[PDB]
């Protein structure tokens, strides 16, 4: 049997965080994403010549739904946190997300990426140093992708992999 | 076949072509029409009032999701274009039987269904209806006339604006006495059926309008979706105030008879296939503050244990069980939103707006028509209402509940979190005791109804 990591994505409403799943799983040159399907959050990857199974959670849309996300939550091995370049207070609502995930692992060292998401042609408002400096005050790697071009895209979820195999 | 005008004088003569309107290889399931997949705005209010036949999903589908791609005020110019059509004997005649009466009596139809179905465009802008209005107004012939008085009828109508259900059940707390009323004390029957009621009709005074366009996560959300709103702000009041319930019992054995009594509801909920309510009783037993307390799931019966990990494998794997239980019952029931929000926001993020053919930009209609499988959907359950007697006093009760109370969510988490390593310590610290809180009997009057009916 392959192994299959169980990844969760956390973060803000309302600043289009579910283009970093749908980018990984939709092929790079089809545009025609349907969520109702298996095979819509499950991807069979190789990363670093190992075959895995990622199966990703992803419930953008259900974020007034707030005492569920410990629910949700425990269901994830690693966790994608995920702000927008161009909204601040995406960027300031990690700490407590992050914290949050400590506290349903009960774990100060769960395997996680902070995840710097440009959705959008609009004026980025967080600078590359600052989330490089709070990815190091919490021991964490730090990817930045375009919901465009989906640059970042493979490298924010492969690393969070080998987060999980290097624990 | 037919002479039409030239596109210079009417621009819905113009032909079908690779470059203004592409089709799915299907075909409407039930009525052999051909599947549009995208088009031209044009060719899309074309095929939305085509001569040949009727097509009532195609107008279902569009008054539900052209907002994305038209406005309503350039909805109706381009509609009463479509009416306004020029001629290009025997081919006249045939012209005015087979494509404009045809044509001009669809058009009346888009008028009708817009009118009845989303009248929230005319509330909203009232110059619309004004044109609206004035546009019927206009509107003259034999055939015309029975479909111009419908539409008349219903905008001024909008203007304006079973048998025995079951006994209600009674616990500690007896009829009128609310300043007794809690956990323990109302009867769990009646807590799980009341609670029901309210969560059904938060459930359907949910409509498309909030929902289209994923408006619910933008930053009008308050004023687009209210009622999708004040549905989940019920279930997640709901969830707190069953951790708050729990955390809050110091006691041991008083809090595993807390826990017990919250399954009990559970287990009510599942009969009454209240989904809302049955993951709102999850969310709270898997919520952190509650999913520690080991010295309480140990005491719980195991029947209770069974009932609670069925319920809590209904969100495995991507609500696998959830999505196939909710398929397999009928209404009355009360769907878990969230799911739905979910597919509507991945699906129009997650699909263009616009295709591209020979250069020339197409409306994607397939990622509407998409979005509209999941608010029919929605609708299907919003149709059949519960056969429960409302106990006016159990409701107010629960509509009124606030367990954060004047804190922000940080502090009343933390506050939750606090209580549950204060009531069940961290290990190695030993299990302290704590007195007891609540002066009246423990033991549940259980599931089953007290008295026949
Ligand atoms: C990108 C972004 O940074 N903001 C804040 C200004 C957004 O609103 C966000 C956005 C929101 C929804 C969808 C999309 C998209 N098309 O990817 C972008």
């Amino acid at each position: 049997h392959m192994t299959e990591y169980k990844l969760v994505v956390v973060g803000a409403g309302g600043v289009g965080k579910s283009a970093l799943t749908i980018q990984l799983i939709q092929n790079h040159f089809v545009d025609e994403y349907d969520p109702t399907i298996e095979d819509s959050y499950r991807k069979q990857v190789v990363i670093d010549g190992e075959t895995c199974l990622l199966d990703i959670l992803d419930t953008a849309g259900q974020e007034e739904y707030s005492a569920m996300r410990d629910q949700y939550m425990r269901t994830g091995e690693g966790f994608l946190c995920v702000f927008a370049i161009n909204n601040t207070k995406s960027f300031e609502d990690i700490h407590q997300y992050r914290e949050q995930i400590k506290r349903v692992k009960d774990s100060d060292d769960v395997p996680m990426v902070l995840v710097g998401n440009k959705c959008d042609l609009a004026a980025r408002t967080v600078e590359s140093r600052q989330a490089q400096d709070l990815a190091r005050s919490y021991g964490i790697p730090y990817i930045e992708t375009s919901a465009k071009t989906r640059q970042g895209v493979e490298d924010a979820f492969y690393t969070l992999v080998r987060e999980i195999r290097q624990h | 076949q037919m002479r039409l005008p030239s596109a210079d004088v009417y621009r819905f003569a113009e032909p079908d072509s690779e470059e203004n309107i592409i089709f799915e290889e299907n075909m409407q399931p039930k009525a052999g029409i051909p599947i549009i997949k995208a088009g031209t705005v044009i060719k899309l209010i074309e095929r939305l009032t085509y001569h040949m036949y009727a097509d009532p999903n195609f107008v279902r589908t569009f008054l539900t999701t052209y907002r994305s791609f038209c406005k309503p005020q350039e909805l109706l110019s381009l509609i009463i274009e479509r009416f306004e059509i020029p001629e290009p004997s025997a081919e006249l005649k045939r012209f005015r039987k087979e494509y404009i009466q045809p044509v001009q009596l669809r058009v009346l139809n888009v008028c009708r269904h817009w009118v009845e179905h989303h009248f929230y465009d005319f509330e909203r802008d009232a110059y619309l209806l004004q044109r609206m209005e004035e546009f019927i107004g206009t509107v003259r012939g034999k055939a015309m006339k029975k479909w111009v008085e419908s539409i008349t009828k219903i905008i001024q109508r909008k203007k304006i604006a079973q048998s025995s259900p079951p006994t209600v059940e009674w616990h500690i707390s007896r009829p009128g006495h609310i300043e007794t009323f809690d956990l323990l004390t109302l009867h769990p029957i009646e807590i799980a059926r009341q609670l029901t009621l309210l969560e059904s009709d938060l459930y359907r005074a949910v409509q498309p309008s909030e929902l289209v366009g994923s408006v619910w996560t933008k930053e009008d959300k308050e004023i687009n979706s209210p009622n999708l709103l004040k549905m989940i702000r019920h279930t997640t009041n709901l969830t707190l105030w069953f951790e708050k319930c729990i955390v809050e019992t110091e006691n041991l054995e008083e809090r595993v008879a807390v826990v017990s009594r919250i399954i009990e509801i559970l287990q009510v909920f599942q009969e009454l296939n209240n989904f809302n309510g049955v993951l709102e009783v999850v969310s709270a037993m898997n919520s952190s503050p509650v999913y520690r307390l080991d010295h309480t799931f140990e005491q719980i019966p195991s029947r209770q244990k069974k009932i609670l990990e069925e319920a809590h494998e209904l969100s495995e794997d991507h609500y696998k069980k959830y999505l196939a239980k909710l398929r397999s019952i009928n209404p009355p029931c009360v769907p878990f939103f969230g799911i739905y929000l979910t597919n509507i926001l991945k699906t129009e993020e997650g699909n263009p707006e616009v295709l591209k053919r020979h250069g020339k930009e197409l409306i994607n209609f397939s990622k509407r028509r998409k979005v509209a499988e999941i608010t029919g959907e929605i609708q299907q359950y919003q149709n059949q209402p519960y056969c429960l007697r409302v106990e006016s006093d159990i409701k107010r009760f629960f509509e009124n509940l606030n367990p954060m109370g004047n804190s922000m969510e940080k502090e009343f988490t933390d506050y939750l979190f606090n209580k549950s390593l204060e009531i069940e310590p961290r290990n190695p610290k030993p299990l302290p005791r704590f007195p007891k809180k609540y002066s009246y009997p423990l033991k549940s009057p259980g599931v089953r109804p007290s008295n026949p009916r």
